[PDB]
């Protein structure tokens, strides 16, 4: 009872900049490490971005300098902030929590996914 | 007791400030050589004093702690020293070319590596490259894992890593370059949870939890 | 955001021991690693000992007479060298990993050992 939530994607043009939102909902009891991912077709996923519990941050190479990655915990929310959108850019963005749902008596996380938002750069 | 039992913990109190909360407390659990116990819990638990403690850095007030020969320890923060790829690898450690080339793939290293002109003999600093979080945090687990040692203290070694890598690198270093290693994991995911021989939930210090996966599962 | 200092250097005999000690300050700051380097005049420096928390490494040149410690109360690292011969002569360099928000390493400025015969 616990689900990721990507919104914000779209068709920009190049040179532009897009902000993504993924939001952590349901029986949540704590979250650790949140991140963004994405996959273009006939690729393999890779991250883009991610950020841990207490904010440090950590951006492949590609993205590096162009993209932001930023935490709220009272929304249990990750954002990328996406600037020099570049065609290279356009894949399905995904989000991912590592999660301790309130059922569980111990402190241990569940890794969960977003169902993923397509960002087509023009 | 016996020369397979690696490292003991018997009713094991300590303090890292003389009168004040126990960092850990009425510890116990017994690893056998070749087994991996996974280290979970919150922050401030007492993982890394843990280890702290296998490494001598902290003595129990009480109880009795007990490892056979060396230990190899990888702090939770990634670092390096200036100098080359493989020396922040190898350092200390005489050269092996098929345990060094097995360390880099386990870690993928491989691929990072084969960027540079210079490949492994890249030299790392502000005057030549910079690795990322990433990059450091595997290349600190290498310098870890390439040392032959009896005991290794792997402390949160993915907690700055995304989750496609650490799910390699704990399948390819962690549960098959070092299959028959005495590990020490501190992770709280039930991801390596599901692999581990024994498991320590700690809570404030103290056990709230030490047995296998099945154990877990049933409650 | 960290300084470091080497004092304990100087002129010793062969045979003999030198403490080299090596303090970190400023302001918020957490050391990760300490590494102490050497260089003769023209060459490149060399690591010689680096110490995370209580795992130590050694280059095979100072194995056995050389030992890395840290006062972990006091931010500084010490070089204990002990039955010290000509070749150790050069400059002596502290180097800290350190969390001060982002990663870095600093470099102290050198304190000279002299191993005369
Ligand atoms: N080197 C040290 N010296 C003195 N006190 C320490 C040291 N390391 C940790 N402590 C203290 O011991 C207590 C237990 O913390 P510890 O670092 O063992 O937790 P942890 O379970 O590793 O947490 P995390 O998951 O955040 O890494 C804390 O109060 C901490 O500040
Ligand atoms: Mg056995
Ligand atoms: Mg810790």
């Amino acid at each position: 009872q616990v689900q990721l939530q990507e919104s914000g994607g779209g068709l920009v043009q190049a040179g532009s900049s897009l902000r993504l939102a993924c939001a952590a909902t349901g029986s949540i009891r704590s979250i650790n490490n949140m991140g963004w991912y994405r996959q273009a077709p006939g690729k393999q996923r890779g991250m883009v971005a991610i950020i841990t519990r207490v904010g440090n941050t950590d951006y492949a190479d590609s993205v590096k300098g162009r993209f932001t990655i930023s935490r709220d915990n009272a929304k249990n929310t990750v954002y990328l902030q996406m600037n020099s959108l570049k065609p290279e850019d356009t894949a399905t963005y995904y989000c991912h929590a590592e999660i301790t749902e309130q059922s569980r008596p111990f402190y241990l996380t569940d890794d969960y996914w977003g169902q993923g938002t397509q960002v087509t750069v023009s | 007791s016996l020369t397979t039992t690696e490292v003991v913990m018997e009713n094991v109190t300590a303090f890292w400030e003389e009168g004040g909360t126990p960092v850990l407390k009425d510890i116990n659990f017994k690893i056998e050589r070749g087994q991996l116990l996974a280290v979970a819990g919150s922050t401030g638990a007492g993982k890394t004093s843990l280890l702290m403690m296998i490494m001598g850095e902290l003595e129990p007030s009480e109880g009795k702690i007990k490892h056979s020969g060396r230990i190899s320890f990888c702090s939770q923060f990634s670092w390096i020293m200036p100098g080359t790829i493989k020396e922040n690898i190898i350092f200390g450690v005489s050269y092996d070319e098929y345990r060094y080339r097995s360390v880099i793939k386990a870690c993928q290293l491989e691929e990072d590596i084969s960027k540079f002109a210079e490949k492994d003999n890249i030299v790392l600093g502000e005057g030549g490259i910079t690795l990322s979080g990433g990059q450091r945090a595997r290349i600190s687990l290498a310098r870890a894992v390439y040392k032959d040692a009896d005991l290794y203290l792997l402390d949160s070694p993915f907690g700055y890593l995304d989750v496609l890598t650490e799910k390699e690198i704990f399948e390819s270093c962690v549960c098959k370059l070092m299959a028959n290693k005495t590990r020490i994991l501190v992770t709280s995911k039930m991801e390596h949870l599901k692999k581990a021989d024994k498991i320590l939930i700690l809570h404030e210090g103290s056990s709230y939890f030490y047995g296998t996966f099945s154990e877990l599962q049933n409650l």
